[PDB]
Order: C-alpha cells, then sequence, then structure tokens
C-alpha cells in the first residue's frame, strides 16, 4: 500500500534523524578551538598557462604532479607541462561542448565527455606516436557531468540521467549502474582505497556508493540548493560538499551527520569547484565572484583570496605531492597557485 | 612503423648522390629525422638531424656545407643529398625517428640500413673501455661507459642512450634516459649512473640478446657515440 | 640659428602673450584629461571589453594627451615665469630641439589616433559580422612610433626648429627653405588626411545608423536610444576635429606656399603672421582639452558614474 | 640555459599554438544558435543527444544546436549556452491552452541568470492553423485569455496585406502577450523579436540573419558608447 | 508500485553503525597535526625546493 510505504519510510527518517541528532555529542569547532590557527595564507600566480579560445571546463592534476589536463568548448583537450608550460599535447575533441575531464593515473589514457552522453578515452602512449580515440563508451541517456579514472581498465561516469555507471574500458559495457537519485549528478570523486565514492545530485543530497557492493549506504542532506562539486578527506574518513547556496560543508562518514559549514554572510555567488590539500587543513574552493576563497578546514575561517582571474572558475584542483593549486576560469586561462 | 631507405651505390671520389627514406605507419610530420652513419670498421655516427617542420636542422661537424638535409611531409620523406663526396663517406646510413617532449623516447625506430660505397673541439669524448665481454646463457653481465662531461643538467635528467646492434640486423633503442626502459624490451636490462660513468646490467643472457652496445648522448650537439662493445 | 631675438612690447605682454593662456589652458586639458582616466580607470577594470581595440586606442588618445598637455604647459609656465631663458641655460639648443619634437609628436599622434578609431567605428558599424586587446597595442605604438620618427625627421636634415613668437617656444620654422617647405607641406598634409579620412568615415557610419534608425522598425523593437546616442557622439567628433585642427594646418601650407616668402631674408616674420600663427595653434590646442569632454565625459553612463 | 630536448619540446608548443589559433579563427567566422521550444512546436522544421544543423546563408554560416531529450529543467546544461548568438524560440501559436505552458517557459528562459545578455527570437509558428482556428470561431481566445475580451488591435500598426480583423487581433495579442513577459526586465542587451511565420516560408533564415545583424549592431553600439 | 525498494534502501542505510561527532572529530585534528609538517602549501617553502619559482 502507499499509505502503508510512506509511513515506513516518514518512521525510517524520524528514526535517522533521531539517532543523528543524539550521537552529536559535540561540534568540531568547539574541539577545534584549543588549536592554532593559520595566519593569512597568501598565494601568487606563479605559472600562467595560456592558448585556448574559449572558456575552459574542466582539469585534471596528473599522477606525476607535472602534467595537467584541461578542456574547453572549442573542442579541445590541451595536455600542459605546468614545470614548463609547454603544451605536451592538444587532442581536437569531435565534439565542442564537453563538460569533464579525466587523467589516467597511470597516465595512458585521458577521458572526455559532455552534452554528447558519450564518454571518450584517448590514448596518449600509441605506437604511432599520434593520439586517437582509445574508445567510446556510451550508454548514458544525458549529459556526462562528472567521470574518474577509478583503474587503467575501470573507468567510473556520473551523468545527468540521475544515475552512475562504472564501465569496462576493454569490453567497453556498464559493468555496475547506480540509481536513487531524484536529480541530475554533477560531482564524483574517487576515495583513496578506489572503494567508495560520493556523488552529489541536484537534490542536495550526497550519496555514497560501493564500487563492489553498488548499493547506497549513506545518504547526506543539508544544503538548500544543489550539489556541484565534492572531494574526499586526504585521511578518507569524512568529505566536503559545495552548493549553489555559496556555502560550504563537510561531512564524516562514520558519523553519518554534517559536521562543519562554511559561510562568510558576505559571498552570495554559488562554489563551482572544492578542493583538499595535501594535510587537509585547507578547503580551497571557487565562487561565481571570479576568485577562490582559502577556507580553513578545520577552522571554518577565511585565510587569503586568489584573486587572479576575469570570470567565472570553472575548475580547482590540487596535486598529488600538494605543491600546486592550478585553477581555470571562463577568461580560457589556467593559473597556477603557490 | 616502417623506414625504407634506398639511393645507395658505388659513386666516385668528388660526386654527388641523394639518398632518399621513405617513412610509414606513423605520422613522419610529427617526429624528426636524424641520420646515423655507421662505418665498416668504425661503429655509429650522427650525420645530420631535421626536427619537426624544418625549423631546426643540424649537421656534425665532420661534414659541413656538403650535406643537405630535407623533408617533405605531404610526400612523407626524407631526403639526403651528399655533395663531394670522399673516401671517408664509405658506411652505412640510417634513418631514425625521435619525437621530443615530456615523457618521450627519442630514437624509438631505426631503419634497415643502406650502404654507400666510394671508390678511390669542445665536444663530448664519450669512451668505452670495454671491447669484448664474452658470457654464457644464464649468467649475468655489465657493460661501463665512461663520459669526459657531467650528462646531468639543471633539470635533473640525465640524457643517455643504450642502443644494442644485433649481429645482421640494424641497430635497435634498449634504454633512454639511462632510467627508462625501452618499450617492448625485456625487464632483464637496468641501467644506472651517478652523472660521469653509467653501467648496464643484465641478470640472464640469451641468444637474442647479443650483439654490440653503443652508448650515446644527446646533452647537446653533435651527438657523439661510444667506441661499442661486442659479446661472444 | 636656434636662438633669435624678438621685440615683444608691455601692451602685448599683458595683452596677447599673458601667460594666462597658457596656465589656464594647461590647468584646465591637465584636470579633464584626469577625469578621462579617473573612467576609464573603472572601464577597464570592469572587463567588458570584447571589442577591446577600441578602449586601447581611446586610452592611448588620453594618455597622449595627458602627457603632451603636461610637458608642454610645464615648460611654457616655466618659460613665461622667468624661472629660466633660453639663451641663459640653453647653450645647447637641444632643448628647443627637444621641444620641437615634442611639439610635433604630441600634436600629430592624436590625428592618426581619431582615424583609427574612426575605422574602428565603420567597421563596426558598417559591416557588423567580421571579426585579441594585442593587435590593438600593437597599432598604438605603430602610431606613436610614426609621430616620433616624422618629429625626428628636422634632426637629420630635413626640417628645421626654431624660436617662435613671443619666445616662450620653439616650432617648426615657416620659410622659403625647401627643407621647410617639405617639412611644412608633410606636417599639413598628414594633418588634413588624417581629419579628412575622420570625416569621410563618421560620415558613412552616422549615415548608416540613420538610415537603420528612421529605417521602418515597425513595431520600435527598442527605443533608438543608443543609435541616435551614438549619432551625436559621431557629429560632435566631426565639428571638434575640423574646426579645430584645420584652420592651423591650413595657414601653414599657406605660408610655405604664399609668395612672396613670409619670412625675412634675415629670418624675422611679419608680425601679422606671427600673432596669427599664435591665435590658430591656440585654437587649435582644444582639440586635445574637448577629446576626453566628448569621448567619455559626454556619454550618459560616464555623466551617471560622474554625478554625485 | 635550455637543453635540446627542451628547445624541441618548445618549438613542438609553438606549432601547437600555431595550429590552435588556426583553428580557432576559421572557427569564429561561423556564429552559433540555440533552438529552443516545445514538442508542440515545429523546432526541427523551421530551416531548410546533441543535433546541430549547418546552414549558410549571404555568405555567413549558422550552426543551430537542438540539445534534446533534457526536459523538465533547462539548469546544469544551458550554462553552455552563454556565448550563442542568438536563442531561437519557438511556440505553436495555434493552440491556445499550451499558450501559458508556453508563456512560462518564455519567462523562465527570459531571467535566467546565465542567459542575461542574449536575444531570443519569438518565431510565432503555425500560422496557417491559428487563422483557421479563428476564421472558424469555435474555439475562443478569450476563454484562457479574459484580457483579449477587452483588447483592440493598436490604430498605428500595420495591418497584414489581407488578414482579416480577428486573425490580426488574435495575432496582436500573442505577440502583446510575449512582448510584455519580455519588457518586465532587462532593460538593456535584451531584445524579443517576435517575427511570425508560416508552416511553409523559405524566406525565414533571412529572418534569422536580419536579426543577428541588428543583435550584433546593438552589441557593437553598446560597448562603443558605454565608455 | 516501487515505493518498497526506498523503504528497504532507508532500512538499510539507518542500519548501520554511527561513531560519536567527538571521535571523528580528535580524528580529524590528529591527522592534521600529523600531516601539517608534510604540506607544502601551509608552510611556504624556500624559493629554491619550488619547482615553479622564477
Ligand atoms: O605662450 C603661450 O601661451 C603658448 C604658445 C603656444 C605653445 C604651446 C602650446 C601649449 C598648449 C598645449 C599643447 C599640447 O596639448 C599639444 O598641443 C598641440 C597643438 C597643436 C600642435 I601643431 C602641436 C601640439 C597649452 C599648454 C602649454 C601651451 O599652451
Ligand atoms: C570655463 C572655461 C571653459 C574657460 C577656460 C579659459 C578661461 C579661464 C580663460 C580664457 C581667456 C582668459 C582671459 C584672457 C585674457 C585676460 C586679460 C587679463 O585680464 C588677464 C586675465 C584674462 C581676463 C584671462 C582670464 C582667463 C581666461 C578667461
Ligand atoms: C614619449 C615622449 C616623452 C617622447 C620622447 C621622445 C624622445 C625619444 C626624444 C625627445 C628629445 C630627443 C632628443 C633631442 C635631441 C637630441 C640630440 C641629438 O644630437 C641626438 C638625438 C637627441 C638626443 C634626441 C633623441 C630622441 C629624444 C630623446
Ligand atoms: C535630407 C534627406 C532628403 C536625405 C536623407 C538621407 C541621406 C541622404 C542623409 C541622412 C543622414 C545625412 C547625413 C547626416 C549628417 C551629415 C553631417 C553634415 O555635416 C554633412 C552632411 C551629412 C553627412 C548628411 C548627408 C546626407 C545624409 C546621409
Ligand atoms: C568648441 C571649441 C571651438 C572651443 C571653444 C572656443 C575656443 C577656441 C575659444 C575660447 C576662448 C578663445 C580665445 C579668447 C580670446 C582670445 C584673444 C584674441 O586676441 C586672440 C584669440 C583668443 C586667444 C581666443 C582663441 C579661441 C578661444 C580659445
Amino acid at each position: 500500500e502507499l499509505d502503508q510505504l510512506r509511513q515506513e519510510a516518514e518512521q525510517l527518517k524520524n528514526q535517522i534523524r533521531d539517532a543523528r541528532k543524539a550521537c552529536a555529542d559535540a561540534t568540531l569547532s568547539q574541539i577545534t578551538n584549543n588549536i592554532d590557527p593559520v595566519g593569512r595564507i597568501q598565494m601568487r600566480t606563479r605559472r600562467t598557462l595560456r592558448g585556448h579560445l574559449a572558456k575552459i571546463y574542466a582539469m585534471h592534476w596528473g599522477t606525476d604532479s607535472r602534467l595537467l589536463v584541461s578542456a574547453s568548448q572549442d573542442g579541445k583537450l590541451i595536455i600542459w607541462d605546468s614545470y614548463t608550460t609547454n603544451k605536451v599535447h592538444a587532442i581536437p575533441l569531435r565534439s565542442s561542448w564537453v563538460m569533464t575531464c579525466a587523467y589516467a593515473p597511470s597516465g595512458n589514457y585521458v577521458a572526455c565527455g559532455g552534452l554528447d552522453n558519450i564518454c571518450s578515452i584517448y590514448n596518449l602512449k600509441t605506437r604511432e606516436g599520434n593520439v586517437r580515440v582509445s574508445r567510446e563508451l556510451a550508454g548514458h541517456t544525458g549529459y556526462l557531468s562528472c567521470c574518474r579514472f577509478l583503474d587503467d581498465n575501470q573507468i567510473v561516469t556520473s551523468s545527468g540521467d540521475t544515475t552512475c555507471a562504472l564501465w569496462d574500458i576493454e569490453t567497453g559495457q556498464q559493468t555496475t549502474t547506480f540509481t536513487g537519485h531524484t536529480g541530475d549528478v554533477m560531482s564524483l570523486s574517487l576515495a583513496p582505497d578506489t572503494r567508495l565514492f560520493v556523488s552529489g545530485a541536484c537534490d542536495a543530497s550526497a550519496k555514497l556508493w560501493d564500487v563492489r557492493e553498488g548499493m547506497c549506504r549513506q545518504t547526506f542532506t543539508g544544503h538548500e540548493s544543489d550539489i556541484n562539486a565534492i572531494c574526499f578527506f586526504p585521511n578518507g574518513n569524512a568529505f566536503a560538499t559545495g552548493s549553489d547556496d555559496a556555502t560550504c560543508r563537510l561531512f564524516d562518514l562514520r558519523a553519518d551527520q554534517e559536521l562543519m559549514t562554511y559561510s562568510h554572510d558576505n559571498i552570495i555567488c554559488g562554489i563551482t569547484s572544492v578542493s583538499f590539500s595535501k594535510s587537509g587543513r585547507l578547503l580551497l574552493a571557487g565562487y561565481d565572484d571570479f576568485n577562490c576563497n582559502v577556507w580553513d578546514a578545520l577552522k571554518a575561517d577565511r585565510a587569503g583570496v586568489l584573486a587572479g582571474h576575469d570570470n567565472r572558475v570553472s575548475c580547482l584542483g590540487v596535486t598529488d605531492d600538494g605543491m600546486a593549486v592550478a585553477t581555470g576560469s571562463w577568461d580560457s586561462f589556467l593559473k597556477i597557485w603557490n | 612503423v616502417q623506414l625504407v631507405e634506398s639511393g645507395g651505390g658505388l659513386v666516385q671520389p668528388g660526386g654527388s648522390r641523394k639518398l632518399s627514406c621513405s617513412a610509414s605507419g606513423f605520422a613522419f610530420s610529427s617526429f624528426g629525422m636524424h641520420w646515423v652513419r655507421q662505418a665498416p670498421e668504425k661503429g655509429l655516427e650522427w650525420v645530420a638531424y631535421i626536427s619537426s617542420g624544418s625549423g631546426t636542422i643540424y649537421y656534425a661537424d665532420t661534414v659541413k656545407g656538403r650535406f643537405t638535409i630535407s623533408r617533405d611531409d605531404p610526400k612523407n620523406t626524407l631526403f639526403l643529398q651528399m655533395t663531394s663526396l670522399r673516401s671517408e663517406d664509405t658506411a652505412m646510413y640510417y634513418c631514425v625517428r625521435s619525437i621530443y617532449y615530456y615523457g618521450s623516447s627519442p630514437f624509438d625506430f631505426w631503419g634497415q640500413g643502406t650502404t654507400l660505397t666510394v671508390s678511390s673541439g669542445s665536444d663530448i669524448v664519450m669512451t668505452q673501455a670495454t671491447s669484448s665481454v664474452p658470457v654464457t646463457p644464464g649468467e649475468s653481465v655489465s657493460i661501463s661507459c665512461r663520459s669526459s662531461k657531467s650528462l646531468l643538467h639543471s633539470n635533473g635528467n640525465t640524457y643517455l642512450y643504450w642502443f644494442l646492434q644485433r649481429p645482421g640486423q640494424s641497430p635497435q633503442l634498449l634504454i633512454y634516459r639511462m632510467s627508462n626502459l625501452a618499450s617492448g624490451v625485456p625487464d632483464r636490462f637496468s641501467g644506472s649512473g651517478s652523472g660521469t660513468a653509467f653501467t648496464l646490467t643484465i641478470s640472464r643472457l640469451e641468444a637474442e640478446d647479443v650483439g654490440v652496445y653503443y652508448c650515446m648522448q644527446h646533452l647537446e650537439y653533435p651527438l657523439t657515440f661510444g667506441a661499442g662493445t661486442k659479446l661472444e | 640659428p636656434c636662438f633669435r631675438p624678438t621685440n615683444i612690447t608691455l601692451e602685448e605682454r599683458r595683452l596677447i602673450a599673458s601667460p594666462w593662456f597658457a596656465a589656464s589652458f594647461c590647468v584646465v586639458g591637465l584636470a579633464s584629461n584626469l577625469l578621462a582616466l579617473s573612467v576609464l580607470a573603472g572601464a577597464r577594470q570592469g572587463g567588458s571589453h570584447t571589442r577591446s581595440s577600441f578602449l586601447t586606442f581611446l586610452c592611448g588618445l588620453v594618455l597622449t594627451d595627458f602627457l603632451g598637455l603636461l610637458v608642454t604647459g610645464t615648460i611654457v609656465v616655466s618659460q613665461h615665469a622667468a624661472l629660466f631663458e633660453w639663451h641663459a641655460v640653453d647653450p645647447g639648443c637641444r632643448l628647443c630641439r627637444f621641444m620641437g619634437v615634442v611639439m610635433i609628436f604630441f600634436g600629430l599622434s592624436p590625428l592618426l589616433l581619431g582615424a583609427a578609431m574612426a575605422s574602428e567605428r565603420y567597421l563596426g558599424i558598417t559591416r557588423p559580422f567580421s571579426r585579441s586587446q594585442r593587435r590593438a597595442w600593437a597599432t598604438v605604438g605603430l602610431v606613436w612610433a610614426a609621430a616620433l620618427a616624422l618629429g625626428l625627421l628636422p634632426l637629420l636634415g630635413v626640417g628645421r626648429y626654431t624660436v617662435q613668437y613671443p619666445g616662450s617656444w620653439c616650432f617648426l620654422t615657416l620659410g622659403a627653405e625647401s627643407g621647410d617647405v617639405a617639412f611644412g607641406l608633410l606636417f599639413s598634409m598628414l594633418g588634413g588626411l588624417s581629419v579628412g579620412l575622420s570625416f569621410l568615415l563618421n560620415t558613412v557610419s552616422v549615415a548608416t545608423l540613420c538610415h537603420v534608425y528612421h529605417g521602418q522598425e515597425a513595431a520600435q523593437q527598442r527605443p533608438r536610444d543608443s543609435e541616435v546616442e551614438m549619432m551625436a557622439q559621431l557629429l560632435g567628433i566631426m565639428v571638434v576635429a575640423s574646426v579645430c585642427w584645420l584652420p592651423l594646418l591650413v595657414f601653414i601650407a599657406q605660408t610655405v606656399l604664399r609668395n612672396p616668402p613670409a619670412m625675412s631674408p634675415a629670418g624675422q616674420l611679419s608680425r601679422t603672421t606671427e600673432k596669427e600663427l599664435l591665435i590658430y595653434l591656440r585654437v587649435a590646442t582644444w582639440n586635445q582639452i574637448l577629446d576626453p569632454w566628448v569621448y567619455i565625459l559626454f556619454r550618459r553612463a560616464v555623466l551617471r558614474r560622474l554625478q554625485p | 640555459t635550455v637543453s635540446a630536448e627542451d628547445k624541441a619540446a618548445a618549438e613542438r608548443s609553438k606549432m601547437i599554438d600555431k595550429n590552435l589559433r588556426e583553428d580557432g579563427e576559421k572557427a569564429r567566422r561561423t556564429l552559433r544558435l540555440l533552438l529552443l521550444g516545445a514538442d508542440n512546436s515545429g523546432k526541427s522544421t523551421i530551416v531548410k543527444g546533441i543535433f546541430e544543423t549547418k546552414f549558410q546563408v549571404d555568405k555567413v554560416n549558422f550552426h543551430m544546436f537542438d540539445v534534446g531529450g533534457q526536459r523538465d529543467e533547462r539548469r546544469k546544461w544551458i550554462q553552455c549556452f552563454n556565448d550563442v548568438t542568438a536563442i531561437i524560440f519557438v511556440v505553436d501559436s495555434s493552440d491556445y491552452n499550451r499558450l501559458q505552458e508556453a508563456l512560462n517557459d518564455f519567462k523562465s528562459i527570459w531571467n535566467n541568470r546565465w542567459l542575461r545578455t542574449i536575444s531570443v527570437i519569438l518565431f510565432l509558428n503555425k500560422q496557417d492553423l491559428l487563422a483557421e482556428k479563428v476564421l472558424a470561431g469555435k474555439s475562443k481566445i478569450e476563454d484562457y485569455f479574459p484580457e483579449f475580451a477587452r483588447y483592440t488591435t493598436p490604430e498605428d500598426a500595420t495591418p497584414e496585406p489581407g488578414e482579416d480583423p480577428r486573425v490580426t487581433r488574435a495575432k496582436y495579442f500573442i505577440r502583446k502577450e510575449f512582448v510584455d513577459i519580455s519588457t518586465a526586465s532587462g532593460d538593456g542587451r535584451h531584445i524579443c523579436y517576435p517575427h511570425f511565420t508560416c508552416a511553409v516560408d523559405t524566406e525565414n533564415a533571412r529572418r534569422i540573419f536580419n536579426d543577428c545583424k541588428d543583435i550584433i549592431l546593438q552589441m557593437n553600439l553598446r560597448e562603443y558608447n558605454l565608455v | 508500485a516501487q515505493a518498497r525498494k526506498l523503504v528497504e534502501q532507508l532500512k538499510m542505510e539507518a542500519n548501520i553503525d554511527r561513531i560519536k561527532v567527538s571521535k571523528a572529530a580528535a580524528d580529524l585534528m590528529a591527522y592534521c597535526e600529523a600531516h601539517a609538517k608534510e604540506d607544502p602549501l601551509l608552510t611556504p617553502v624556500p624559493a629554491s625546493e619550488n619547482p615553479f619559482r622564477e
């Protein structure tokens, strides 16, 4: 019966809320009030990477911490040489509309995708020395928003059809399909162990999914608007989510309840991308205000402003060694802050 | 991948000749070309190099104003014009394709070699002391190559290339940059160095793994090859 | 050579040669150019420079006018106030040559910049289906280089710089000397070509815009607004250029071609000619004062930003 | 200094820059339009997931992008089309019941923050069906739009060559509704060119060409005059 | 009509074990303190050690 199902769902939600309230023994702010805050973290544009002739929509840092990708609206996926700013490669995309760009952990393949609903994996280490579409995964009914390389052969992708798909590059088939989201999924990050991943949806909900089990484990709410980006903590027991409300949030997996919130009351623009430092002390995030704020994850206090761009900021990322904070903006220029 | 060189033959002293080299199976226009000269008795010796797009052209100090290198991307061909050939020019010419970028493998492939017979300062002095190191299959062997200059730029990259030329075959790249192994070669080969002396170590030998080992530097032109060590 | 005496009189000292003209003009020009620079700062900071070539040209013109007014006003005011003199502290007439070059440069750069802006406006209206911010700076540099080269030409033996009445400035000599005639004709022809090209291009732009406006909108999709405001701007520019610049140039030409020669064999000009030259230069000086007023300040948005 | 490999990498980067600039110059001439409408409208049959169509008129090339399948809320993917030259909107003017839904959709697409600088083209479609329906008189617009009862055609407007008074009144009422929704916001940099087209009309792409020319001219004048 | 799947998922989610917030906060503080020394961004490294230094 529909009424019985609704009553059961309401009872389960009430029980979950009561358990979360009971588990809220203390608060992160009170505990961290005894620690010494960092003072006025300032950064400068060490290297500026240009060449793109249209807006930049995505970026990924290579495992080597020296090469990074950038996808534009002009159907160009450029692999740079940040240490020297040389353009290592420039792949002309089949479709000019690309919304994501992922670099393989081994530096062998690069994944791109946008409104085409097709994830194109290009192989870089070709015998002929050229770059070509290694594979083209299809099956999503909506635009592909976020995608990451789980492994050299397994790739997990998120689309606008409210579902996520773990494919197989060798077989080009949907190994697993995860559904349940009531809105478009726009965020996806891979955990350090590459076993669990959190995806945010337009319904202001972040769902944790297991690569093997492939079943939802926890659902985190609290945001008043759509979620645009999510990133894991370096430890792996917590993550952060950014929405259009102009305030970031930090949740803990084990606690299952919201831990921290980050806002200043002087910021009204939405968050486009967030990232974590090597030690996880920082909460670098972007805004439509043409700047990035160095949010303090453990103190929820602003440190500095990387005001260098002229337009919106789309992508933000931090190298594995925590030595580069390269970001990208719609001005068609990347910038490496340090 | 395929590089076929032709045009060689018998040329009298003081004459002119043209050597053609056709490339197929890969983007020729995106790969720079090198002409490697191997004497009947001496080892490999760089002659000329042309970069992608013909923007940069380099010639060996031995041949100046005589050897011209050109490339035709639409025809995917490489032409080497030699004028006023002398006795010393008698040697075998090989085409080598190299692509320069971060993580690349220069001198990945070599040509089959075309013969040519003629009737009748401030350069690295890399020397290979080893001349003959007979061994037995199943054992481990070591080859040492020394350089007169520190082949370690400030960037932290050691510009060394170890090549192997088995009998009846053209030279094949084994190791590039002294650290990364070539593509398709077995993992037995291991390169090590300290900035002045470099060593190749093979844990297990094999019938196919036999020939002449050459050490070359790419720190700065002109390229200089080692004396060459032959196993047995 | 170079320095030459003069017989200024007290009546004309207090009537026509008084320093009040130069001081007031310099102050007004500096204030107007400061307002223009203040507006341009915010305009550039905004980032709305898709067709940034026009804004780059405008910034170049404003900066050129500001620096020229500052330098020449400083020199002239200092000379008039008896802070120094040409014979006393300038045996090295090089100072006069510097003044002549910095006069030609700042009097020829604005015209060429205006012509470039006129071409930009013509292409952006009559052919709206065409087209970096670096080519604009390159063109500005090229125009400045051409002006500087023309100004330096007399140094390497084409023209000649000489003191002019009432002794507070030196400027290209007018006389029968073949090199002087060549330099005068070249200056006049460059000025005339620049102003005429600007006039023709602005006329075509105004005609096309008026045709668009009066062209039946049927439902008047939107109020003409811009299409008339721009028109007005263009019209003003024409006048504020031609009336301000055409007289002096023409005079120069006549003086270098009017037989018998204006300058005496000893090199002394008739008093009437000197007075006319001074008056024409004074009236032409207002082009640089009014350029910021007619290019930025008169704009409705600029005025609103300038309101309390 | 830079080793030989570094110099070769720099040369490769310069070549890549040259190729990119050539491609950009080649691709900058064309103009990108975003085709929007409902299922009832005649989106596809206007000019003689993604579905892009290219057509050239007067030596000017237009790429019309017809993103489809992402119904409901257009957010999270309209951000891509924040630089297009115009949103070709198509609405079936014959259906009175669906007119209010079309007006709501136009309101949503007109006040969107990321589209606060692009001008739509309304392309009131299916003229013949509306004319036949109004001539028949079986369906009354006043049922769903009571204001139309008190509405009279403007006296200064230009009547069609042979349009009847009732058809003209209905057409002008629809156009006025859409234009009024257009002018409630966006004082500058916003226009709602309301062309009125029939099911078959060869002189259709010409309207898009003219309106794109007007949009470009207006933005150029705005840039010239604002500073 | 598919309403049982949501109830089952909610029950499965509610069947997990949750630790106190204080424990998570303490773990996060300990990890941050331990890894602070290994954060070049937190502590500006000398220009010699910065590859992007120019
Ligand atoms: O004894 C005097 O009363 C001035 C006599 C004329 C000499 C110079 C003109 C200057 C004026 C400013 C000039 C600049 O704005 C440059 O203006 C040019 C105009 C025409 C030419 I030909 C070249 C330059 C203003 C400020 C200082 C001077 O009074
Ligand atoms: C309001 C703006 C446009 C005017 C700027 C220029 C004005 C201030 C200039 C132009 C002509 C000048 C006058 C010219 C001549 C004389 C005669 C003598 O008595 C000295 C001052 C006096 C009376 C000057 C005062 C300043 C003056 C009026
Ligand atoms: C940009 C603005 C300030 C204009 C500056 C123009 C400069 C380059 C001009 C102004 C005065 C000029 C100098 C005037 C006189 C002489 C003396 C001559 O024997 C050699 C050239 C020399 C030394 C000129 C060199 C160029 C010069 C310095
Ligand atoms: C007057 C009627 C009959 C004709 C209207 C159409 C054409 C011929 C009109 C419309 C706008 C007009 C121009 C408007 C302004 C000027 C500036 C003036 O200093 C010279 C004439 C000039 C350049 C006009 C030339 C004629 C013109 C192009
Ligand atoms: C709109 C443009 C024309 C600017 C406004 C008019 C300008 C050119 C006017 C305003 C005041 C004028 C000056 C007022 C008085 C004199 C004294 C007279 O013995 C010679 C001319 C001279 C020096 C005038 C030259 C022209 C002048 C500077």
